């Protein structure tokens, strides 16, 4: 079971990317349909859409759910491109100490709101 | 002059619990004699004393014993490095293991991890060789500081991890082993053997507290085999 | 019936190098199999070994086996078998190349200081053979090849019942072998192994003497065993003197020193051997080299100093690597035990007793012989006997450095190999009887009963006294005449002996007692042979026949026993090989 | 002996009995700094929310660290603390490859360790100060 | 996989410790320096030190280092000492609510300021 | 190691659920205990309860609890009723969503108050 | 049959015809408990997310809970939880060793775990009233 | 079936005292009459990866058998999700076992050398 790999192993790692995906999908929409009913933002129509429990609720299980995509996927490419050990392990760490950063990041923008 | 030993005694069918006898030993002042020496010279005083021993040279790991608090071989512990003037000289059982008399402990786990790792080369067959395998000095350099263990048992016997999990942690005398095979030119289940130590127990219990390099009557260096193990886990696992 | 019995189709009694061979063979066939240890299989004296396993591999050098029967004969004085020193040399290479396959850690050849080669085991050079055929791991070939076989035996789970002590055989109504008996050390129980092939691989025993490279665990058991049962004991007084040990120590330093460049000097610094032994120099015979160094003492003339009458073994010309790399053993037991770098100064070397060429007399496959009434050959039932207990006539009056090892595999595996048949050709063996077993037990029961006899160490030491002086390197028929009387004397002292420990848990005297038994008959028979042979071969070397009796002593000295009743002695022969070869000047 | 079956055989284990090298004296340390850190961040976490709670949690923060008794508390901790920390890094490095794994090279290292920790011990009793 | 164990097996837990090691050690620095540069703290320099995003986010970031290193490591030491199987599963359990609480109680105290 | 559960193996499983079932037993003690002496709930007592750090740390702690515990046991149901493999990971996938919903829903409700 | 292979076995499985121990109706009521619980917690949560909102908030809960409809509701959800956390303290009791793992005493655990679940629902009632 | 890796062979038959002997009561009469596991809910819905009650008794058969020497292998393959764990207590097999055998008794304990393997 690959110490660096998100998944437990390979249906895991499927696995889990395909729910995120569908997940990511539906909030992109959510999230495109909103701005496509806009045009000019006004300071007042933006702050009372993320003012909304539903929109901090869906905004952050993205970044919750691209936490869990996006670890994966980047595991998956250093996998492949990155061959020297220790270069690698760095690298992974630098990604996911910033896919972390982006939810709490995350947390810390929604409740100020 | 004279010599003061402090002997470590039990035999579960009169002892039914442990204890020092004090010996007296006035062996002859011309030189020093090995720790085994006085021990055969007390034996003869009593009889009922009883310890293991063999080659008598440092080779055959018979008389692994604790002396002084601190773990080594009987046939060449000069007593110089144990007289010290108004003390005893302390001498009891390795560390961990039971006793089964006197200063003979039941080395059972011991050789249990030993054979856990597989003590022994295991060559798939592919490419047979005409005579001998191929096999270039500088890689059989490799297995230098790792044949040489004389299953002693005194590292292991001088592990906090071992006294723990004797049974889990597989101890520093098998990990030297495992090293052995892990890196020999002719061994070819070298990921088998990687996969079949990925646990949390197996390897990793090693905090590098270092005693076992410490006490090795042959010089040799079990921390630095279990760190490569550990390396070559990393690199096969991550 | 109160004894419980072990049935198994073998019985190995020993776990050393030819021990754990055979067993790992007799494993392979099929056979059921328990193998005994007095310690830890480890723990052998087979783990001190250092010099190499000599064998013509050709790695080195162009080579053939036939050049490694002739230097093996001329070896041996012209008294080993051809036909035994034959299969062995030829069956060689084979049986050495295969514990590389189990992973034996061989030294390689390739990139040097002035030498190259691909991978092949390297082999050093050694007294006896004219070129380099010792293949070998560094300084302790001895330990690789003793751990190898222990690691095999550890995969092919043979069945091993370690520190186990072997007491008495059992012989069987119609006389033969059928099994033994033993005593776990640990419970201290006592048990009889029954067995349809019973194998001593008991080892050697040098502790009837006083300094000895051998460890405290050789006492003649198997000897012992062998005699108090009825079977005769071949060429009894070959007892071969390392050239090379430590003074005061008795440990022991490779002759793979000299192989490597060592020098063998006297106080006065000239070189005695290029003097003893005009042109093979220190590579000389064990034999030869071992009384040259031991006259420069008789004369006055050999070096002295803390550690006693000796002769420099210089080194410290070879470089500081060769010496870490070729023989990094040395370098510790020199420093240790002689307290002497070798790689500064010369070390303190005395030609004290190492292997013991005589033992049991057996055929290639490794059965267990004794005479008929004409004196004819008869083969045991139930008997086999491989290894350094094992006279199978292959090392005769001299045995040829690193040749031991080869042996203990080849004929430990011919052991194997033929067992199936062997158990064909003597047929069915019947039962033992209380009777037959609890005679085995009778020496047991003495010592157990005994507890106000003598002081078993006085005896130990008087035995190993006399065994040092009258039958040391040089010996002669009134000073055997002496001992062989002062035997009987402490022979009978011993049967008053005591055993003062009685407990269950290890009983580390009750042990030593029993081995005491075995040092004893050993060295009493020793003793009988030496004095007996009116020849200068070899070992025995005597003043008052300062030449080889060609015509009436050109064969095998056989001392027949009886138990513990009267002794006696014989003769045996044989130089009916294939390509042939006959006697000769014995000239180093 | 379990209940009708007898006898259970000794072991050495005294530990007064053992000798210690320093690099096993460095390891048992850096686990007790562990379970200490650990209890450690509950009191820091305890003492953090006070302080950020408003002014009245803020005073009453400075007044405990004004203790005397806490001070020397509050100064073992960030103690244990700078040890854990520094012998970590140590292992790291023998983990990677900064250090030899050979003992000598060991006890080096764990001495330069103790050294560096009290240095840094110094400086946070200067602080809790 | 030993089940009270958070690492999947001995290489996770040999990396999880390692990796959050760093994390934790960068935290603490930035922690230091801040303090070293202070001596007088002021409600109004204190309070706009966590008022900082960045500030938060590291904070944060830090409690859930801690809970994976510290889970391992005390799971590492009860696995030693304490034998009984009862008593043991009862302490990790234990600590374990601990951790997560030191987490939870991070962000009430954060976005309380 | 199932794809869809998630402990990592049985013994995971049966010790996980059997965990936060005691953290889950005591919150709601704690919560029934609270209400048990309230009778007229004032929005003062109310929004005072809440208020409690104690109360929003606990509250939370049992959200976190109930998505491990009820991720567990509704996928030891979906495993025995629903055989049609796509069926029901679709219904792991909405469930799970479901469950990480009550805990984020979770935090923005209390830091709210 | 599949195509152009025929014939699959009956099987016996009319849950009408087998007949089911007190034991067995205590698992498979605490399995639908737990689905049950499940959906309670969302309503709970939207509950208690109107609850905090603010005083026009407040108000809009209470009323709800006003409605006999709703109490009603609020009062199984409440029950099926009860039910589900004491057949789970059973669970766990013979799990660990609380309990006889025999079957009378497996009646017994399961009648007074009934019991205690009714007396439990019935203060629930009182409350959600 | 029994799996003894041979190590210390006996010299006739096997070291078992009564005590040992004992466990074993209420394990090997089983009859494989298939009653319990046919009573089982969880055998119903998972015939080919839950065990089942019969087969239960019979792993825990060879768990507590002190001739049997492979139980530490025996427990890593029996812990994954279905193969113990599908059990619930419902005891139906319990309820009607002919032998008067407690399978739910012995999963239990197999299950409790389970948590003192991995946990
Ligand atoms: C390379 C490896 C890196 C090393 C890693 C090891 C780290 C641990 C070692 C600690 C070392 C600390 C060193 C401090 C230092 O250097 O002090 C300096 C001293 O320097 C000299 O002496 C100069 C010599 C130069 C020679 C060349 C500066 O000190 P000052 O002069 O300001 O002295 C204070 C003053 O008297 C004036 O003091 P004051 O009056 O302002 O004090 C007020 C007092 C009370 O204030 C309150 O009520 C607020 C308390 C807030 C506590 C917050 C805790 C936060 C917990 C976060 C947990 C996150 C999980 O304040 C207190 O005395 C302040 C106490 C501070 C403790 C800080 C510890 C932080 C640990 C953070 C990381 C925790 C990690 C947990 C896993
Ligand atoms: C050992 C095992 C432990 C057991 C575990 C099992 C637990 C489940 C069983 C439930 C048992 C409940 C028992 C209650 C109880 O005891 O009632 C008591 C009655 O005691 C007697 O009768 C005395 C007899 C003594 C005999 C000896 C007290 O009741 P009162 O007298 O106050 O009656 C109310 C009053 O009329 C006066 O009523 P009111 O006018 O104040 O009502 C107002 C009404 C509307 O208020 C609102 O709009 C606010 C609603 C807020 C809802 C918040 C939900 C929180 C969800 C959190 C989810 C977290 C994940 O209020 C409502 O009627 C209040 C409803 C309360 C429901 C409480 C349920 C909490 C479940 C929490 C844990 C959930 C876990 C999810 C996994
Ligand atoms: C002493 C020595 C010998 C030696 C050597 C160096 C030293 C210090 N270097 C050699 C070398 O380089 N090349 C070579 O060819 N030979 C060398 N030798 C000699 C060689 O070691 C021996 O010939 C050889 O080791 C003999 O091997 P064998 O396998 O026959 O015996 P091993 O000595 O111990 O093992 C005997 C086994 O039998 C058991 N035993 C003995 N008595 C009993 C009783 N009573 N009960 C049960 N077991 C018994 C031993 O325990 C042992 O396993
Ligand atoms: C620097 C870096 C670091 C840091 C910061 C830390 C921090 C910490 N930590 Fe640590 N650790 C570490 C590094 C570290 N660390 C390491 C390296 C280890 C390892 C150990 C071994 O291996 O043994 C540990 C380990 C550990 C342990 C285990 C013990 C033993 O020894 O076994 C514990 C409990 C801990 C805790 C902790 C805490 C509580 C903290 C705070 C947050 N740890
Ligand atoms: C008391 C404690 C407890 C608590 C509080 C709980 C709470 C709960 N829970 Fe529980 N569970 C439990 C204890 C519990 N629990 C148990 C013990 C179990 C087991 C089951 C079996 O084993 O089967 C369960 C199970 C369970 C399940 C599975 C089913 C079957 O049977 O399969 C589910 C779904 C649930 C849900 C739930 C929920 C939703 C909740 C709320 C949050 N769970
Ligand atoms: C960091 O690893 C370690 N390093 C050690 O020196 C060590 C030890 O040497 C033990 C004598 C210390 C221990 C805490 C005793 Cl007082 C409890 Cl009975 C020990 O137990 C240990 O844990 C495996
Ligand atoms: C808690 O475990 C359980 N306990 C049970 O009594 C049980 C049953 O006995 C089933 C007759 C009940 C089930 C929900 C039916 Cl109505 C769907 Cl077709 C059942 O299926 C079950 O799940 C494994
Ligand atoms: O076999 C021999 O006799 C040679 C030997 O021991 C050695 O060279 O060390
Ligand atoms: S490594 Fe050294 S101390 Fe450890 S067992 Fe081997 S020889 Fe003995
Ligand atoms: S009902 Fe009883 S006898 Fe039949 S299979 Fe189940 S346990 Fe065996
Ligand atoms: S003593 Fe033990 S911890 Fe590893 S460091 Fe040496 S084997
Ligand atoms: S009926 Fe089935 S659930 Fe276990 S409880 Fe008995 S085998
Ligand atoms: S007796 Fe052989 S090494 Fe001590």
């Amino acid at each position: 079971s690959n110490a660096s790999a998100l998944g437990r192993n390979g249906v895991h790692d499927f696995i889990l990317v395909r729910a995120t995906a569908i997940v990511l999908t539906l909030y992109i929409i959510y999230m495109v349909g909103f701005f496509a009913t806009s045009g000019e933002l006004t300071y007042e129509v933006w702050i009372g859409f993320f003012a909304s429990a539903f929109t901090k609720v869906f905004t952050l299980l993205a970044l919750f759910s691209i936490l869990i995509h996006a670890w994966i996927g980047m595991w998956q490419v250093l996998t492949d491109y990155v061959k020297p050990l220790a270069l690698r392990l760095m690298l992974q760490l630098v990604i996911v100490v910033a896919l972390v950063v982006y939810v709490i990041y995350g947390f810390v923008v929604v409740w100020g709101v | 002059m004279r010599l003061e030993f402090s002997i470590y005694r039990y035999n579960p069918d009169v002892d039914d619990a442990p204890r020092m006898q004090d010996y007296t030993l006035e062996a002859d002042e011309g030189r020093d004699m090995m720790l085994l020496d006085a021990l055969i010279q007390l034996k003869e005083k009593d009889p009922s004393l009883s310890f293991r021993r063999s080659c008598r040279e440092g080779v055959c790991g018979s008389d692994g014993l604790n002396m002084n608090g601190k773990n080594g071989l009987a046939c060449i512990t000069p007593i110089s490095a144990l007289n010290q003037p108004g003390k005893k000289i302390v001498i009891r059982p390795l560390p961990g293991l039971p006793v089964i008399r006197d200063l003979v402990v039941d080395m059972g786990q011991f050789y249990a991890q030993y054979e856990k790792i597989k003590p022994y080369l295991l060559n798939n067959g592919q490419n047979p060789p005409a005579r001998e395998h191929l096999q270039m000095p500088e890689q059989r350099e490799k297995l230098d500081g790792l044949y040489e263990c004389i299953l002693c048992a005194c590292c292991s016997t001088s592990c906090p991890s071992f006294w723990w999990n004797p049974d889990k942690f597989i101890g520093p005398a098998g990990l030297l082993a495992a090293y052995r095979f892990l890196i020999d030119s002719r061994d070819t289940e070298t990921d088998s053997r990687l996969d079949g130590l990925s646990d949390a127990f197996s390897v990793f219990r090693c905090h590098s507290i270092m005693n076992c390099v410490s006490v090795c009557p042959k010089g040799l260096n079990p921390t630095r085999a279990i760190g490569h193990i550990k390396s070559m886990l990393l690199q096969r696992n991550a | 019936m109160k004894l419980p019995v072990r049935e198994f189709d073998a019985v190995v009694i020993g776990a050393g190098g030819a021990g754990m061979r055979a067993a790992l063979q007799i494993s392979q066939s099929g056979q059921t199999c328990a193998l005994l240890s007095k310690v830890f299989p480890t723990r052998s004296h087979t783990v001190s070994a250092q010099g190499g396993i000599t064998v013509a591999l050709g790695n080195t050098h162009e080579d053939n086996w036939e050049w490694h029967m002739y230097d093996t004969v001329k070896g041996s004085d012209y008294i080993g078998d051809q036909d035994a020193i034959e299969y062995m040399c030829k069956t060689g290479p084979e049986a050495i190349l295969e514990l590389e396959h189990m992973g034996l850690p061989f030294s390689r050849l390739d990139d040097g200081r002035i030498y190259q080669r691909p991978f092949g085991g390297q082999s050093k050079n050694f007294g006896g053979e004219q070129a380099a055929r010792t293949a070998a791991a560094a300084d302790r070939t001895g330990h690789a090849l003793l751990h190898t076989l222990y690691q095999q035996n550890l995969k092919n789970h043979t069945t091993i019942f370690s520190e186990w002590y072997a007491l008495d055989l059992v012989k069987n109504q119609d006389g033969a072998v059928v099994g033994c008996t033993a005593l776990c050390i640990e419970t201290g129980e006592v048990v009889y192994f029954k067995a349809r092939a019973t194998v001593l691989a008991t080892g050697g025993a040098g502790r009837i003497y006083q300094s000895t490279t051998n460890a405290h665990i050789n006492t003649g058991d198997g000897v012992g065993m062998a005699i108090r049962a009825g079977v005769p004991v071949q060429d009894m007084e070959m007892w071969q003197f390392h050239p090379t040990g430590i003074a005061g120590a008795g440990v022991l330093v490779t002759e793979g020193c000299r192989g490597e460049g060592g020098y063998l000097l006297n106080k006065h610094g000239e070189r005695f051997m290029e003097r003893y032994a005009p042109n093979a120099k220190d590579l000389a015979g064990r034999d030869v080299v071992a009384r040259s160094i031991m006259i420069e003492i008789r004369e006055g003339r050999g070096c002295d100093g803390p550690w006693g009458p000796h002769a420099k073994l210089k080194l410290d010309h070879l470089g500081k690597e060769v010496l870490e790399s070729r023989l990094p053993g040395i370098l510790e037991l020199s420093r240790t035990f002689a307290h002497v770098d070798p790689v500064k100064e010369p070390i303190p070397v005395i030609p004290t007793c190492h292997y013991m060429m005589g033992g049991i007399p057996t055929k290639v496959t490794g059965q267990a012989l004794t005479v008929n009434e004409k004196g004819e050959d008869v083969v045991v039932p139930g008997l086999f006997a491989v290894g350094e207990i094992a006279c199978v006539s292959v090392h005769g009056a001299n045995r040829l450095g690193g040749n031991s090892l080869l042996d203990l595999v080849v004929f430990g595996r011919a052991a194997g190999l033929h067992l199936q048949e062997s158990i064909a050709e003597q047929g069915a063996l019947r039962d033992a009887s209380e009777s037959d077993v609890e005679a085995s037990l009778d020496r047991l029961n003495r010592w157990n009963n005994n507890r106000n006899g003598e002081d078993p160490v006085a005896i130990r030491k008087a035995l190993q006294e006399c065994m040092q002086h009258n039958f040391s390197v040089f010996r002669e028929g009134d000073a055997m005449a002496k001992g062989l009387e002062q035997l009987k004397v402490i022979r009978e002292r011993l049967k008053n002996a005591r055993l003062d420990d009685t407990s269950s848990e290890f009983n580390t005297q009750r042990v030593e007692c029993l081995e005491l038994d075995n040092l004893m008959e050993t060295a009493y028979a020793t003793a009988v042979s030496a004095n007996f042979r009116t020849e200068s071969r070899g070992a025995h070397s005597r003043f008052d026949f300062p030449d080889r009796d060609d015509e009436n002593w050109l064969c095998h000295s056989l001392y027949l026993p009886e138990s513990e009743s009267m002794t006696r002695r014989s003769v045996n022969m044989e130089p009916k090989l294939r390509p042939a070869f006959p006697p000769k000047i014995r000239t180093y | 002996m379990i209940r009708n079956v007898k006898k259970q055989r000794p072991v050495n284990l005294d530990l007064q009995t053992i000798r210690f090298p320093i690099t096993a004296i460095a390891s048992i340390l850096h686990r007790v700094s562990g379970v200490i850190t650990f209890v450690a961040v509950g009191i820091l976490l305890w003492l953090l929310g006070t302080s950020l709670s408003s002014p009245e949690g803020f005073e009453q923060a400075s007044a405990i660290m004004g203790s005397f008794f806490v001070k020397f508390i509050m100064w073992g901790i960030l103690t244990a603390l700078a040890y854990h920390v520094v012998v970590g890094i140590r292992h790291m490095m023998m983990d990677f490859g900064y250090l030899e794994e050979t003992f000598e090279a060991g006890k080096r290292s764990a001495k330069i360790s103790f050294v560096i920790t009290v240095v840094l011990s110094l400086l946070a009793g200067v602080l809790v100060w």
